[PDB]
């Protein structure tokens, strides 16, 4: 995740083993009960796209659900590109992120941190987490009998 | 776990006991389930070759898998030297076998940086991939929906298996049971998984 | 360990209760299984000789094994003396590197000198040498007694074989023995694969 250092600057921090373990256990134990979603939102505070992918990829079972989630992410990525096309200039500001950059597939960790910690910040972690939550909502609804 | 937020020099934080134990436990508990790969890649965030070796060397059980891993690491080290005949890091330096911690820090924090930690992690993951494929209990060809199996459960087994062989959804539809297959054929290509799971619910 | 206190004082750290408890737990739970050696080597990363001694003293048993480690370090301490005369801050003797006759401040001085005299890393090497000897000693089974069972999957036998091998050792010979010790059917297959086969290929063939 991104965190504030002792001098109040935005820096990258490794996802803790407590965070990693908590998420894996939630998913295993709650399955796709509704309470999965708020837990995800708590666990992923300040997460980069890479961190969000870590969380999704670490889930072992429920591969039907995870495949649905990947489809929803792809849909949201496509919609992003349609609505926010990329505008050869970098004076200290970066490129415009495309859908696949927000999903962490075609962006580097360094680029994600650059976007997230910019002034003004380009919230790629929050945007990706929105897409993920959209997907999880669908899964929760489907799995409700 | 490396950071430079120290003072005079970069601070390699000795990899935490929590991290080391979590990795050992994952391997012991999960056999070589595909989720081990992301887990490793996350537990080793920014880690130096020394830290990676620590993780691998602490693994009490499953020595057969590790040796395979050792073979794959050696293969990749040899390939590195063949492509980069060379201080500049050699294959065994990237694997942490013939490099010192200080040399590793020097390369990782150099300008331009030589990310020896990330290169080594990549090689390890290459080896883990091979192991995961080995340890896949079922072929994709043997996943067919049972006459009384809910489609959700069949899809779960199907994609678990597919993940294991680290291709087409046409097989997913072809191996479904007669009723559900009939409906999936009618939905066409470009039906989403949500729509397919809804249709056979 | 080393840190830069205030302006940059080069002072000795603590060793964390979490580290010490994890180490104590490994030792109590895993006896002297070979994996304990890398684990020690990682838990003691950057340790001063005093820290290393603290870790070793906090063990909670295993008799004179430590004493065996003590013997090995004395031999190396004598070897250090042979190799380190009064050359052409002071020069470290064997007992200085082992933390018996050196002060914490001298240890820090050597470790933080330019050029640095890595007394912590040299002592750690000697400790590992002793632990390796212990592990080989505590090995309950000979490599020659790992034989694949009549109904045992090849993968399980290879797991047993390399576990034992690690203990016994800390090579062509070994892979030749691995094939020799397999059961009749899988041995037939392995012999059929020909020379130069990797362990991956051997495991695949008998799967």
């Amino acid at each position: 995740p991104i965190v504030q250092n002792l001098q109040g600057q935005m820096v990258h921090q490794c996802i803790s083993p407590r965070t990693l373990n908590a998420w894996v256990k939630v998913v295993e134990e709650k399955a796709f009960s509704p309470e999965v979603i708020p837990m995800f939102s708590e666990l992923s505070e300040g997460a980069t796209p890479q961190d969000l992918n870590t969380m999704l990829n670490t889930v072992g079972g429920h591969q039907a659900a995870m495949q649905m989630l990947k489809e929803t992410i792809n849909e949201e990525a496509a919609e992003w590109d349609r609505l926010h096309p990329v505008h050869p200039i970098a004076p200290g500001q970066m490129r415009e992120p495309r859908g696949s950059d927000i999903a962490g597939t075609t962006s580097t960790l360094q680029e994600q941190i650059g976007w997230m910690t910019h002034n003004p910040p380009i919230p790629v972690g929050e945007i990706y987490k929105r897409w993920i939550i959209l997907g999880l909502n669908k899964i929760v609804r489907m799995y409700s009998k | 776990p490396i950071v430079q937020n120290l003072q005079g020099q970069m601070v390699h934080q000795a990899i935490s006991p929590r991290t080391l134990n979590a990795w050992v436990k994952v391997v012991e508990e999960k056999a070589f389930s595909p989720e081990v790969i992301p887990m490793f890649s996350a537990l080793s965030c920014g880690a130096t070759p020394q830290d990676l070796n620590c993780m691998l060397n602490t693994v009490g059980g499953h020595q057969a898998a590790m040796q395979m891993l050792k073979e794959t690491i050696n293969e990749e080290a040899a390939e590195w030297d063949r492509l980069h005949p060379v201080r500049e890091p050699r294959g065994s330096d990237i694997a942490g076998t013939t490099s010192t911690l200080q040399e590793q820090i020097g390369w990782m924090t150099h300008n331009p940086p030589i990310p020896v930690g990330e290169i080594y992690k990549r090689w390890i993951i290459l080896g883990l991939n091979k192991i995961v494929r080995m340890y896949s209990p079922t072929s994709i060809l043997d996943i067919r929906q049972g006459p009384k199996e809910p489609f959700r459960d069949y899809v779960d087994r199907f994609y678990k298996t597919l993940r294991a062989e680290q291709a087409t959804e046409t097989l997913l539809v072809q191996n479904a049971n007669p009723d559900c297959k009939t409906i999936l054929k009618a939905l066409g290509p470009g039906a989403t998984l949500e729509e397919m799971m809804t249709a056979c619910q």
